């Protein structure tokens, strides 16, 4: 691969959502199989002048999102920690 | 000379005037923003021995700091990393443009990719790439994401952009007529979409016209990329300055460790030793701290990319000069080598005109305002408009409410209501 | 002048007074040999992470 | 796994704390790596200097981790200033910024605590069981174009109607959901369809 080599894992034509990033775009699963990792879903929109598609039902989603505010306060005596 | 702030005039400021435009500038506006650079790893032990045992041996006493510094620029390079996905990887579905590119007159060939294979990048992104231009113990990670995958994430955002709106961003993705998402997006900065519709192909020739300038200035004018390039000249001269401090005896007889080995005792030899020590471990610190530093920053401008691409891809922002100079309407996103570009779609009112104001009419006896718009005075008539377009309307019922009588408005004026 | 690398032939060529070459920030690249006054390119071999 | 980030900041902080202690225990290439043995053994001249040069590494160590802590604490910060801005965008009010607090359309957000940090819970609108339709820009009706106040003109094959972008609610076509901006001659796309007068 352009990052290296790969020892243990074989190559696979196939790409699927990969799990353990490699570089260059190459990355690895699970035997351990190595490939191109793929972007997604391939789809095209069903594009055209005089369409256009409305929703007709919703869903109520509730998503979680952790964010760190402040850390634990720790204060060093620099001369008893040095000396002692 | 002392500076000039800029052109000096004073707005003809009235108690009854006001100034409409009456026609408009699409205006394209390119912004350049960092998101990740370069993941470097330095292999310590070996940058400040060089393959000596004994060197080692005495490092290996001395601390635990190629391990503190090995791992900080691990975390950088993960950052890095983490910069790039999180800029990039918004849209879950790679969404193409269908192969007839109809769209009321916009033209995109400049922006989408082309099928010549170049990489799968269009001209803005080889153009970018093009302008921008580019061992004992130090190495180069490759980033997780090549340039070939970054390109084709922004093909799915714009295409996605283009097919379906901001639909796409707020979940899947509805495909709409070009004219309805530029006339919803008019909506959205205050202008009725018959502005749109009937003045859809001067638009579409102004856009195209921007556009065109927009690839005429990244083709001739230089020192547009500055921030990517600075960003790379930096990297580049830490790693310079860190090989030559590497050159540098550190008040010893020699900096090389094979000579003084090959011609002094082991006790002075060792101290010899020992003082390189210290002063390569220090220099290789200092590039650590600076390194972090340089990372922090890095990571704030790129979730200030990740920000402004979320809010202005993937949506219409009424955030004020957040996405450009004017009202605005769409943005467009394009690869750099170490970054994003963004193409600011914005609204610019132009070619303004006087009119006479007032604050209500008083008709019957009762005051009228209006519902969304202003009472614009022409010599002849009062009439209602909206405030961002001249598009005068004769005042009636239909567009104003009554709110009392006409007797505690300051500035009213008597004129009549058309009721229909 | 001590090094260790795997030495290569080179294709660039060196004025005749001139021995040994540098590259961007004072590193080796290419030496001439003495015996054969011949020019070799010098790169250290493979080393890496693993 | 759902916390990584607040362990990940417990575990880059105890990190730092072990290997400032360890390097306490490291003697900088002296004999010995504590204070006492040195001073027990050695005459005061090298002893004093064995002293410095463990005085150094041990300063430049801490120096280190201060430096590091610095920079932790500048991250936390601009992390904690997100955080601040989210609780007052989302939590006291309703965002229009696309993604800011969750995927889809914002509808209102809940705060909770955690160990050294906040999780919101965005409440957020996603439409769903999309269905295709046939549209125009415009309505042509007697002679004069009709747009839509706000919402757009559907037909169900055969019918013209007038629905709101976000949810499929159509309506009969009338004046009153309906302006009129001049002729049909310039509207492109514009068809023909009657403009119900109630
Ligand atoms: C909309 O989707 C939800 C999914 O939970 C379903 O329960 C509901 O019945 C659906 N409504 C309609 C009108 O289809
Ligand atoms: C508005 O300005 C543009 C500038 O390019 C011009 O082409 C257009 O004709 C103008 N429109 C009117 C109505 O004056
Ligand atoms: C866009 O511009 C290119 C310029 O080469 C032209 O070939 C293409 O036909 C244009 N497309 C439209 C829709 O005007
Ligand atoms: C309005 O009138 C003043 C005074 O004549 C002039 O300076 C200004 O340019 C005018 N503005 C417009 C939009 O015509
Ligand atoms: C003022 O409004 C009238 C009626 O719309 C129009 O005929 C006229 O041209 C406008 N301008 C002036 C200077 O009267
Ligand atoms: C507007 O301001 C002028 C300035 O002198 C004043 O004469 C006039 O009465 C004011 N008109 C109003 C408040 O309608
Ligand atoms: C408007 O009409 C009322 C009633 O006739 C009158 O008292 C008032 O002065 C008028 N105002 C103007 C500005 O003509
Ligand atoms: C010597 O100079 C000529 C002329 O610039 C050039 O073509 C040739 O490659 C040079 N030789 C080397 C070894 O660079
Ligand atoms: C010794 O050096 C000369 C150059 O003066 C060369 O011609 C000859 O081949 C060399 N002999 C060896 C390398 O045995
Ligand atoms: C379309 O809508 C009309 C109502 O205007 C209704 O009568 C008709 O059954 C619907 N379906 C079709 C296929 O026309
Ligand atoms: C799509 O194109 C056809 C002609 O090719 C045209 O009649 C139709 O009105 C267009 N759609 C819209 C919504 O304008
Ligand atoms: C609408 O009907 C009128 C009837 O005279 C016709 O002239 C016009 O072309 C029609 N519009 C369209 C878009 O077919």
């Amino acid at each position: 691969t352009r990052a290296g080599c790969l020892i243990g894992a074989e190559h696979v034509n196939n790409s699927y959502e990969c799990d353990i990033p490699i570089g260059a775009g190459i990355c690895a699963s699970y035997s351990i199989i190595a490939y191109t990792m793929s972007l997604g879903a391939e789809n095209s929109v069903a594009y055209s002048n005089n369409s256009i598609a409305i929703p007709t039902n919703f869903t109520i989603s509730v998503t979680t999102e952790i964010l760190p505010v402040s850390m634990t306060k720790t204060s060093v005596d620099c001369t008893m920690y040095i000396c002692g | 000379y002392t500076m000039s702030l800029g052109a000096e005039n004073s707005v003809a400021y009235s108690n009854n005037s006001i100034a409409i435009p009456t026609n408009f500038t699409i205006s394209v506006t390119t912004e350049i923003l960092p998101v990740s650079m370069t993941k470097t790893s330095v292999d310590c032990t070996m940058y400040i021995c060089g393959d000596s045992t004994e060197c080692s041996n005495l490092l290996l006493q001395y601390g635990s700091f190629c391990t503190q510094l090995n791992r900080a620029l691990t975390g950088i390079a993960v950052e890095q990393d983490k910069n790039t996905q999180e800029v990039f990887a918004q849209v879950k579905q790679i969404y193409k443009t269908p192969p007839i590119k109809d769209f009321g007159g916009f033209n995109f060939s400049q922006i989408l990719p082309d099928p010549s294979k170049p990489s799968k990048r269009s001209f803005i992104e080889d153009l970018l790439f093009n302008k921008v231009t580019l061992f004992n113990g130090l190495t180069v990670l490759p980033p997780l994401l090549t340039d070939e995958m970054i390109a084709q994430y922004t093909s799915a955002l714009l295409a996605g952009t283009i097919t379906s709106g901001w639909t796409f961003g707020a979940g899947a993705a509805l495909q709409i007529p070009f004219p309805m998402q530029m006339a919803y997006r008019f909506n959205g900065i205050g202008v009725t979409q018959n502005v749109l519709y009937e003045n859809q192909k001067l638009i579409a020739n102004q856009f195209n016209s921007a556009i065109g300038k927009i690839q005429d200035s990244l083709s001739s004018t230089p020192s547009p990329l500055g921030k990517l390039q600075d960003v790379v000249n930096q990297n580049a001269q830490a790693l310079n300055t860190l090989v030559k401090q590497l050159s540098s005896n550190f008040g010893a007889i020699s900096s090389v460790l094979n000579d003084i080995l090959s011609r002094l005792d082991p006790p002075e030899a060792e101290v010899q030793i020992d003082r390189l020590i210290t002063g390569r471990l220090q220099s290789l610190q200092t590039y650590v701290t600076q390194q972090l530093i340089r990372a922090a920053e890095i990571r704030a401008s790129a979730n200030l990319a990740a920000t402004k691409m979320s809010e202005c891809v993937l949506g219409q922002s009424k955030r004020v000069d957040f996405c450009g100079k004017g009202y605005h309407l769409m943005s467009f996103p394009q690869s750099a080598p170490h970054g994003v570009v963004f193409l600011h779609v914005t609204y610019v009112p132009a070619q303004e005109k006087n009119f006479t104001t007032a604050p209500a009419i008083c008709h019957d006896g009762k005051a009228h305002f209006p519902r969304e718009g202003v009472f614009v005075s022409n010599g002849t008539h009062w009439f209602v408009t909206q405030r961002n377009f001249y598009e005068p309307q004769i005042i009636t019922t239909d567009n104003t409410f009554v709110s009392g009588n006409c007797d505690v408005v300051i500035g009213i004026v008597n004129n009549t209501v058309y009721d229909p | 002048l001590t090094g260790t690398g795997v030495l290569t032939e080179s294709n660039k060529k060196f004025l005749p007074f001139q021995q040994f070459g540098r590259d961007i920030a004072d590193t080796t690249d290419a030496v001439r040999d003495p015996q054969t006054l011949e020019i070799l390119d010098i790169t250290p071999c493979s080393f890496g992470g693993v």
